[PDB]
């Protein structure tokens, strides 16, 4: 019963523009077993708005995710994606960075 | 559209 | 080009109290038409592509109906694993099955899959011939004598090369402004200093579909795996995907460099340089 962490990717809908509607996503993958915690953090904040994709898997019974939520980016906000899951001693957190 | 049974292992 | 309809399901039993919780999923190509949740309110298999709301009520109560039965044989089969494993009743476990067809250009049958796995490990498998099965321990060859007696090789043959591929043909019509469109990727390039010395040049494919896609780099013509990151490709959620691969390089020396994109929306494929 060796358990699979998850990968993890955040970034933008659409091309990131200040001031424009867009949606932040973090995509978890690769992962087993299924319970998995994803917040969405602007500012170090957990947003309360965000959906998630139906559970699906890969070839190799793996899992993923993709959570997401409407966000206007400025210059200044700051957002993240925090993931926990059996696999993890403490949660794991990745910025998104818009330079990519 | 699903297939019409499955069957217990 | 090739296409399929592949149905994934996922049931997570919850020891204590009640039933498991039952998530299927089902796609054409990258697209996902339709989904049951067992926790969800409706209790009913619903669209989440507009094509498919062509389907009249029939359609929503025979897929429901099937749906609810297969939770059902999964609700079964967690009890029976159980039993086959020596497990207790304070753990809880999984069970997946995928199943599905391939079709070529011409939508003809290429081949069709039904896989079976417990706690994420492969448990019992149809062969590439729908004639017989891969059991991967003692426990699945119990399983595939009782398959073995029922014929369930033989039913799931006539519904993968039947059915399978004839709703295939009906959703590919039906859906036929999104599911028969490709998009082609929409590249840039990116570049970024690590120190004096050294760069990364980062290539970027956006809003494609299917999900299927290349991306090389090549150095003075010749391919460049060394130094190269390839991330897994992601959507975008709007029902398009997206791919990046980078490269570190020496600073100055961007000109040697070239990302190479292959899909099937690009008539030929298409080559990316800094300057």
């Amino acid at each position: 019963m060796i358990q699979r962490t998850p990968k993890i990717q955040v970034y933008s809908r659409h091309p990131a523009e200040n001031g424009k509607s867009n949606f932040l996503n973090c995509y978890v993958s690769g992962f087993h077993p299924s319970d998995i915690e994803v917040d969405l953090l602007k500012n170090g904040e957990r947003i309360e708005k965000v959906e998630h994709s139906d559970l699906s898997f890969s070839k190799d019974w793996s899992f993923y995710l993709l959570y997401y939520t409407e966000f206007t980016p400025t210059e200044k906000d700051e957002y993240a994606c925090r993931v926990n899951h059996v696999t993890l001693s403490q949660p794991k957190i990745v910025k998104w960075d818009r330079d990519m | 559209n699903l297939v019409p049974m499955v069957h217990t292992v | 080009g090739s296409h399929s309809m592949r149905y994934f399901f996922t049931s997570v039993s919850r020891p204590g109290r009640g039933e498991p919780r039952f998530i299927a999923v089902g796609y054409v190509d990258d697209t996902q038409f339709v989904r049951f949740d067992s926790d969800a309110a409706s209790q009913r298999m619903e669209p989440r592509a507009p094509w498919i709301e062509q389907e009249g009520p029939e359609y929503w109560d025979g897929e429901t109906r099937k749906v609810k039965a297969h939770s059902q044989t999964h609700r079964v089969d967690l009890g029976t694993l159980r039993g086959y494993y020596n497990q207790s009743e304070a753990g809880s476990h999984t069970v997946q099955r995928m199943y599905g067809c391939d079709v070529g250009s011409d939508w003809r049958f290429l081949r069709g899959y039904h896989q079976y796995a417990y706690d994420g490990k492969d448990y019992i498998a149809l062969k590439e011939d729908l004639r017989s099965w891969t059991a991967a321990d003692m426990a699945a060859q119990t399983t595939k004598h009782k398959w073995e007696a029922a014929h369930v090789a033989e039913q799931l043959r006539a519904y993968l090369e039947g059915t399978c591929v004839e709703w295939l043909r009906r959703y590919l019509e039906n859906g036929k402004e999104t599911l028969q469109r490709t998009d082609a990727p929409k590249t840039h390039m990116t570049h970024h200093a690590v120190s004096d010395h050294e760069a990364t040049l980062r290539c970027w494919a956006l809003s494609f579909y299917p999900a299927e896609i290349t991306l090389t780099w090549q150095r003075d013509g010749e391919d460049q795996t060394q130094d190269t990151e390839l991330v897994e490709t992601r959507p975008a959620g709007d029902g398009t995907f997206q791919k990046w691969v980078a490269v570190v390089v020496p600073s100055g020396q961007e000109q040697r460099y070239t990302c190479h994109v292959q899909h099937e929306g690009l008539p030929k494929p298409l080559t990316l340089r800094w300057e």
